[PDB]
């Protein structure tokens, strides 16, 4: 009872001083004062824990966990975004919606950040192959679209990358010809021209144009088609262009 | 639905504000005859029951 | 101090004799967690008592016993609602206490207020069917009998949840002029259900008129058969103190026979037929005795248990037993459920043996009778007219059985369908069940007066 | 200390104890049997063991170790197939030669010679600690790493010792935790009771659906991720392929399978079944082995590994579900667990109050579905936790007056129902429409209000007609076929392709690995168009023959569409559904005029 | 067709905010009332700490809860438990708390008072003397703060309708 | 050492608990003959032993007796096959004695020889309606249920001498890996249908492969369950040893459950449901726990129980019960031997969950198990169209009711219709069967998939 008040409470205090290093968020920290002051201070944890049992400090545990819930959704959606970095006004804002919200264990922000950890999770510990390289892409793209535009505002393209990151997770290792097809049609349905340059490395940009070049020239049968299709490999930029210029070479 | 937007955390300080009244009568009648229970508790304590 | 055994739910302690009968005792473990429970025999230095948090886990010659000193009870009083508790008395919410004002006990009758009136002044709880045509008034119980085909709970949460917002309405028609409350009583639910019928009562905007008692599944069958005690306790000191009409709702009755059934595994007393013990009239006398009209009838105390049979078999005392005591029986068909009505009751088998002296003049309805045996047979020809038609055809059915027929598919959706968190009252039921029998003529209309029908059509 | 005052059976009494608690396991005779004391009376304590006992006599030693008796908590528990009381099969196969529980030989629960990779996480030396805290985590599998490395619950204090990352077995220390002076060390391995549950610190709403992929269960009642539900058994109808098949089509994280009173070859065809087959999230080397928790516990074992069995399987499920992830638990059957039970209150003399079974038995099956659910996670980081409680019951009686069906419907809040007549005329999985209930439909139809779902509304159209085609088949069975009118014909007819589409599984489909809740809930709508578009273009004018004629190839389609899959089209939805929505304004339209 | 579902849903929701304000007042109200209960009950045990510190005018205090613990034991040798300072008043006070225990029982009076080793202090009790039988059957906790904690609950109900009738 | 009492056919001797339990102890009378028991249960300064020789002849304190000092246990042996043995392993015309070389337990529990395997070799017992609808593989604990009135034991050693004489078309077709065996287990049975079933395993050629133990009902209770231990222990022993299919009948199994039932009626015991003891499931999970293929996938140890239905109501404690551990079941009718079908087996009520792990390709055919579907419904509907056409009339009946009428009589007298001594393979009974079906057309069979059923239609 006392001990899990207590470690939530000293949970919370390392997760507020994780969240804030810098002291620039008195809002996030102005609502957590009162666990706060208790876990700032030195003292004993019988102390905590004899001040919690006498009605002397915060001992709700559906407020802690909702509270500590909240804390730990903005804490793993700021953490979630690296390296990309979010706006001081926009953890704010967000950490003000996700306040008033009636339900946010239940909503399909939680849901987002938890499929968005759990493909740079999967992507982490997997080899580097072609659908790795395309959902760590796309997980990059998503990472810098979600921390530009937070979590608390709708948007197709979150959606689409999610549900293409999902569908590329849930596919097989014998299926590299729905997760190519699937990433050029993708890729070719983007509005931007080449959404990795400054994003990704330099060499994800000629590995993914090596790769569709090699996936597009065994196709081939003319030495002009092989020789073009050869020498336009040779980009550091994923271009629209680059695939619509292969797919009418082929 | 702006109505039900703003609402949400306005009902503990509807809440309290609306027994805010209350807590003073109950305080002043429960700390007026305190020693009236206090003596009564200690002289039924200090004697076998 | 020294135990001597464990066989089943019920401990066997050796202690000494001077705690009395139902006494509260405290049993001090090794392990660091004190429980708390009641005597059940008091012997010559030697007794057998049920713990209220668990029944294992206590040494034989390392534990440590201690008397209280006060008997089983439970503190009544008007701050009860808008709370959460336990079957034992205990609040499960983690905040104030209880703070009482009287002593009342919880395993016998204080005063046994039970007033010889006849049963008048008939209410409503929410249900159309239900409240009217068989409907029971202060003083008369009415059973509700389901099987294993449809949510009971959900029926009874959704009964004790309707129940509250009739009494405005009601009150412009002479039909409640006083605070009217709900008990609410859990016994053998689930976290999820008791939270969402927590969350549902609370929706509504009832949380703070009825009282919270839930009981789970893994506590012993003292605290399960002790918790409707309470809540029987609350509501006759509450209607007799405060003199306002409340409602009582006790589920599940499976639950308790089961809890019942399981009780005396180490006494001389031996279960009686189908596995049931032998003293279920007195254990449901128990309960029923604690239920009714006080001496000075101002309020009222109104008992609906809802009993769920886990086999559907007429060859139990539970539901014959508990039928035979009260005036009238209620039953709920799977196939009206399973199409979607909510709730499934069906008003064919069902009868109130007492609904003509339940309702008067002033405090209800006038042709609420004469509808009510109107929709009833009405509802009888359009089954015989359904069950007809089928072998009779479509080309050569009878007019009587297709506006029969079209009348029982219309009542069917339309009486007997209602909303979760709608409330409708029994002159809304009634202006419903007009229109669905306004498509009959005035010559095929012989249940009511002449006058009721010329000026409702 | 004690002495064996008397041996009946695979229970023995020891003498002479003062001083144990009713849960404390002790090693009974000279041959150091697996035992703990369940019961006591006076100063024999009656102790049942789970190994069967035939060469021990009355008056050998009983030495209780001190502790309570129950199964180690850590890694090492998936990809391996253990007995009731948490006892490695595997090493008692090859070690003891025998693949059954063993007689006079002791195994642990986790091995000492396997290591796993431990890694700390964001605590330091100085914060304070709670039960069920996140401390590290340990690779357990190469498909899930969410195997977090929790303390145990009712503990407290501060971290002294820090261990770094890298690779250690389970009897190596890695952190120390003491409160008020030094407590104890701490390993990768947990003590917990089995038949102490495990605490939580607060429970939720059930809102998260679980598809199992039978298409019938699904449709017939809404099946979710923290609910309780119970299975019809007719003493061998193909129950055990619905458990199998269902523990194999679920795609959860965690997977809870114990038998209480199995035969003992669908255990080893379950288990040898696994590595062979794939699941469905790209498992490989044993996947599905790798995915689920295996618990063995079979009828000519003792009572005492099957009872504890089901203590072992929720204090696994309650670990996993504390852990901060979803785990489908499957049971089957209740039956061998009640009748297990009635064997213990019949061998050790307790006076039974249910007809032959004990009165205990109630309160101790329904004291199991309450400990299953959907809530928060305990400990300090608070995270999502659910438990699915599917517990097949079966016959101890009658069909329906057994106290195992009866004490067990009352607690659980999902109801299936079976056919006995459709069950011996090869059409399992069935269920009946009239006999059902589910309290989870108005909690799960406000999210499936935000997932858009139409399962619900075709669902009870579904029931209706499913009902009344029961009355129209014994009406017309009983009063004889000589008139009838064409809506009875049609709903019968809609009943007919309903009930071979849906009820027809487990060896009558092509497709079964995966059950979407788009393909079940636009496939009723086909159904549903056809017999509303049959009844409202019968009620405005036309023919029986004509419009069974004017339907054509969309009967057809329409029943042979559950063979297809769903990848057709789309990644969801069928071209089949598409198409029928425009085949079959064509149809009632041509079928009218 | 949608619009007034879309009403209804926030006519829902605000009959839910206004229950759960309604719900919050009368909490804070118990909250209150409990705090006033617990404010009463630590100033009876700060008033039962400073009359358990005396022991000459706490004497006949002690010996008449001893003669009221011995009058519910029924037992001629029980094992006397309290404070290092209560242990010599009642050592010079055995045969006063035994001649008052014949004048007030028709039982005969106590052979021996068995002086236990285990000295009680303030940081646990509030004064007091733990009686318990000697063959291990039985334990009565007659102390200031369990007497108190005991004499509580039955004394809620006129401090309830004394306090906040 | 001394006889303490006696209550019924157990004798209750006084003494200390010296010797173990299970061990055989030697109690010597007054009276130039000298008896062997073993104590069935064990206590403190007490001993419940039951005399195997006879139960007449103890004294009060003019006995003595003497503890063994050794365990119940049966030397098994390679050699034991080819001799006539009883209940407590003597002969009964002084000739071959045990000749064991290897210690085995009474009770199985110490060897565990069962792998983990399922069945996958499909034992033929010459019977097309038996293999076809509920056919069991090598392993399986599947037994037949038999009823009263009817001789359920020439069909059981007509099956078992058909099993065996089928064994060699079925040894070519992979359906069985290694030899032939038989176990023939004797409880509570005539001297002539054991004469009988012997002339029927010496005609099929097993008489010097196989054991025979006879117990007969005027002996004891402990030695009839103590016979198909040894019995089960010998054949698993041979099974687990040679890697053979060795088939072990154990019959009666209704005078196994009433020598327990009759054991627990001479003590202090609580009683189950249907007045039977309580312990006897854990009793009759010992027999069936010795069962299933052995360590080597080369070996695999089969019972047949033959259960007889003594109510004809499959509701008993004893069927039951012994129903519930063992997986399928097989029940015959009497109306189908009084109608002229032999063997009368009926395959409404009788279902197996496993014939689909015991059936396979390359030993039988893939569309069996998916015919067994569409017959099983299309023999339900014959019945329930000959029950409603006497019923009800020929008045009443519809078109598929004359279809399923006549192929529940053509089914019923063709594929049950057979001799006593001509093998059926699967391929002759999937056949035959397959001619029976098509009685209607392609739109009427909904329990099989069309691409293997047009295939094979």
């Amino acid at each position: 009872y006392h001990s899990q008040v207590v470690g939530k409470i000293g949970y919370i205090a390392r997760c507020m001083q994780t969240i804030d290093p810098e002291n620039n968020l008195k809002k996030i920290r102005e609502d957590y004062q009162d666990v706060l002051i208790w876990a700032e201070k030195n003292y004993r944890f019988e102390e905590i824990l004899e001040a919690s049992k006498s009605g002397k400090c915060p001992n709700d545990l559906d407020a802690l966990s909702r509270r500590s819930l909240i804390l730990l959704e903005l804490l793993r959606l700021v953490s979630s975004i690296s390296p990309f970095k979010m706006k001081l006004d926009l953890i704010e804002s967000q950490y003000e919606k996700m306040k008033q919200h009636v339900n946010l264990w239940k909503s399909d922000y939680h849901v987002k950040l938890n499929q968005l950890n759990q493909l740079t999770d999967y992507l982490k510990n997997a080899a580097p192959t072609p659908k790795n390289n395309f959902l760590r892409a796309m997980t990059s793209v998503l990472q810098m679209q979600i921390a530009q535009y937070g979590i608390t505002e709708d948007n197709e393209g979150i959606n689409q990358l999610f549900k293409l990151g999902l569908h590329l997770l849930a596919m097989a290792n014998e299926k590299i010809d729905e997760q190519y097809h699937l990433f050029k049609g993708y890729v070719k349905d983007q509005p931007e021209e080449s959404p990795f340059e400054g994003i990704l490395p330099a060499e994800d940009q000629k590995i993914l144009v090596k790769t569709m070049i090699d996936y597009a020239m065994p196709k081939l049968s003319s030495k002009v088609l092989q020789d073009k299709l050869s020498a336009l490999s040779s980009s550091d930029v994923l271009t629209k262009t680059l695939l619509d210029s292969i797919d009418r070479i082929v | 639905e702006q109505k039900n937007a703003g609402g949400v955390g306005e009902l503990e300080k509807k809440a309290e504000a609306g027994v805010q009244g209350e807590l003073a009568e109950i305080k002043k009648i429960a700390e007026k005859k305190k020693d009236d229970v206090v003596k009564i508790l200690i002289e039924t304590v200090i004697k076998p029951s | 101090n020294t135990v001597s055994g464990v066989n089943g739910p019920l401990v066997i302690l050796e202690k000494v004799k001077f705690p009395r009968y139902n006494e509260i005792v405290n049993l001090t473990l090794p392990d660091g967690t004190v429980r708390q429970g009641q005597v059940l025999e008091i012997r010559g230095d030697r007794a057998i008592v049920q713990v209220f948090e668990g029944t294992s886990g206590i040494d034989v010659k390392k534990t440590t016993v201690e008397f209280t000193g006060e008997s089983l009870r439970i503190p009544v009083s008007e701050d009860m609602l808008g709370r959460i508790f336990d079957g034992s008395g205990r609040p499960i919410d983690n905040g104030p206490k209880v703070f009482a004002e009287d002593y009342l006990d919880i395993n016998g009758s204080p005063i046994n207020p039970y007033a010889r009136i006849y049963p008048e002044e008939m209410i409503s709880t929410g249900v159309s069917a239900i409240d009217t045509m068989n409907s029971i008034a202060r003083g008369q119980k009415i059973p509700i009998f389901s099987a294993s085909g449809l949510p009971h709970n959900e029926i009874a949460a959704q009964i004790c949840r309707q129940a509250g917002l009739v009494r405005p309405t009601k009150d412009v028609h002479d039909g409640h002029e006083e605070n009217f409350s709900i008990v609410f009583a859990a016994m053998g639910v689930n976290l999820e259900t008791a939270r969402f019928f927590k969350q549902d009562f609370e929706e509504n905007g009832s949380l703070e008129r009825t009282s919270l008692f839930l009981n789970l599944a893994n506590d012993p069958t003292i605290e399960r058969i002790i918790t409707p005690r309470l809540a029987l306790t609350t509501a006759e000191y509450l209607a007799y103190q405060t003199e306002r009409h409340v409602l009582t709702i006790l589920t599940d009755m499976s639950s308790y026979a089961d809890a019942l059934r399981e009780v005396s595994a180490a006494r001389e007393e031996v279960p009686g037929r189908r596995g049931y013990p032998g003293y279920m009239y007195t254990d449901l006398s128990t309960i029923y005795e604690r239920a009714g009209r006080v001496e000075g009838r101002n309020g009222s105390i109104t008992q609906i248990p809802i009993l769920t049979m886990p086999n559907d078999d007429i060859t139990h005392p539970i539901p014959d037993l508990t039928g035979y005591i009260t005036e009238g029986q209620i039953f709920v068909d799977r196939q009206l459920h399973n199409k979607g009505i909510y709730p499934p009751i069906n008003v064919l088998p069902s009868l109130s043996r007492l609904m003509k002296s339940a309702i008067g003049e002033g405090m209800t309805r006038k042709d609420h009778g004469d509808v009510s045996n109107q929709l009833y047979a009405k509802y009888a020809i359009g089954k015989d007219a359904a069950a007809m038609k089928a072998v009779v055809g479509e080309e050569a059915l009878s007019i009587e059985d297709k506006l029969s027929l079209e009348f029982l598919e219309k009542f069917e959706k339309t009486f007997i369908t209602q909303g979760a968190y709608e409330d409708r009252t029994v002159f809304e039921s009634l202006d419903q069940a007009w229109s669905l029998l306004r498509i009959y003529p005035k010559e095929m209309l012989n249940r009511i007066s002449p006058k009721i029908l010329d000026e409702f059509y | 200390y004690g002495a064996i005052y008397s041996v009946s059976g695979p229970v023995v009494i020891a003498e002479n104890m003062i001083g144990c608690a009713m849960y404390e396991l002790v090693k009974v005779g000279h041959d150091n049997l697996v035992g703990e004391v369940i019961r006591i009376d006076g100063d024999k304590a009656t102790i049942q063991v789970y190994e069967e006992t035939a060469g021990l006599t009355v008056g050998d030693p009983v030495l209780r170790t001190g502790k309570p008796l129950s199964v180690e908590l850590g890694p090492g528990l998936m990809e391996t197939i253990y007995d009731g009381i948490q006892r490695p099969l595997k090493a008692i196969k090859e070690e003891s030669q025998s693949i059954y529980i063993p007689r006079g030989i002791d195994t642990p629960a986790l091995d000492r010679t396997i290591k796993w990779q431990f890694t700390p996480g964001k605590f330091q030396v100085g914060d304070h600690i709670s039960g069920g805290d996140i401390y590290g985590s340990v690779f357990e599998n190469s498909l899930i790493s969410s195997h977090k490395i929790l303390l145990p619950p009712r503990s407290r204090g501060t971290i002294t010792w820090i261990a770094p990352a890298g690779e250690y077995t389970l009897d190596e220390k890695i952190l120390e935790v003491e409160f008020d002076g030094k407590k104890s060390d701490f390993t990768l391995y947990h003590t917990w009771p089995v038949r102490v549950p495990r605490p939580v610190t607060e429970k939720l709403s059930a809102d998260y659906p679980l598809l199992t992929g039978q298409r019938v269960l699904d449709a017939l009642f809404p099946c979710v991720q923290g609910g309780t539900t119970c299975i019809p058994g007719a003493f061998g109808c193909g129950k055990t392929v619905i458990s199998q098949s269902l523990s194999k089509y679920s795609n959860s994280d965690a997977i809870i399978y114990v038998g209480c009173g199995e035969r003992g070859n669908e255990m080893a065809e379950v288990l040898m079944e696994f590595p062979e087959l794939y699941t469905e999230m790209s498992g490989t080397k044993e996947p599905i082995m790798k995915r689920t928790t295996l618990v063995a516990n079979t009828s000519n074992m003792p009572v005492a590994a099957r009872e504890a069995s089901i203590y072992t399987g929720i204090t696994l499920a309650e670990y996993f579900r504390d852990q901060g992830k979803n785990v489908s638990m499957i049971a089957d059957s209740s039956s061998r667990w009640a009748e297990a039970l009635r064997e213990i209150s019949g061998r050790l003399g307790e006076m039974p109050a249910d007809q032959g079974f004990p009165a205990y038995l109630g309160a101790k099956l329904a004291s199991f579905y309450e400990r299953a659910g959907k809530a928060v996670a305990l400990g300090s980081p608070d995270r999502t936790g659910s438990v699915s409680i599917v517990a097949a019951v079966s016959p101890a009686g009658g069909d329906f007056s057994d106290p195992v069906t009866t004490a067990t419907l009352g607690i659980t809040q999902v109801f299936w129902g079976l056919d006995k007549k459709l069950a011996q005329r090869k059409h399992f999985p069935s269920i009946n429409t009239s006999v059902s209930y589910s309290k989870y439909t108005n909690v799960l139809n406000k999210f499936y209000d935000s997932n858009y779902p139409e399962f619900p509304v075709l669902r009870d159209r579904m029931k209706e007609i499913l009902s009344n085609a029961e009355e129209l088949e014994q009406v017309v069975q009983l009063v004889g076929k000589s008139a009838l009118s064409d809506s009875d014909k049609i709903t019968l007819d809609v009943a007919t392709l309903i009930k071979e589409d849906f009820l027809q599984q487990n060896g009558y489909s092509t497709y079964d690995a995966f059950c979407p809740i788009w393909k079940t809930f636009d496939m009723m709508r086909a159904f549903i168009s056809y017999h509303d578009e049959a009844q409202k273009a019968v009620a405005n004018g036309a023919n029986w023959s004509k419009l069974a004629d004017s339907t054509g190839d969309v009967k057809h389609a329409v029943s042979s569409s559950k063979f297809f899959e769903p990848s057709r089209g789309e990644k969801e939805v069928h071209g089949e559904f598409e198409k029928l929505l425009s085949t079959m304004q064509e149809r009632f339209a041509e079928s009218t005029d | 067709g949608n619009f007034k579902s879309k009403l209804k849903k926030a006519m829902l929701s605000q009959q839910i905010t206004k229950s759960t304000i309604a719900n919050k007042m009368r909490l804070k109200v118990l909250s209150a009332r409990e705090q006033s209960l617990d404010g009463i009950f630590e100033e009876t045990k700060e008033k039962l700490s400073g009359i358990a510190n005396n022991r000459d005018e706490y004497k006949p205090i002690l010996q008449s809860l001893i003669v009221e613990a011995l009058l519910k034991l029924l037992e001629p040798k029980a094992i006397v438990k309290a404070l290092e300072r209560d242990v010599d008043l009642i050592e010079s006070m055995k045969d006063d708390i035994m001649r008052e225990y014949g004048e007030k029982a028709q039982r005969a009076p106590l052979e021996e008072i068995v002086i236990s080793n285990d000295y009680l202090n303030k940081d646990l009790v509030s004064g007091g003397v733990v009686v318990s039988n000697a063959s291990d059957k039985i334990e009565i906790n007659n102390t200031l703060e369990e007497r108190l904690k005991l004499l509580s609950e039955e004394a809620l109900p006129a401090i309830r309708l004394e306090l906040y009738g």
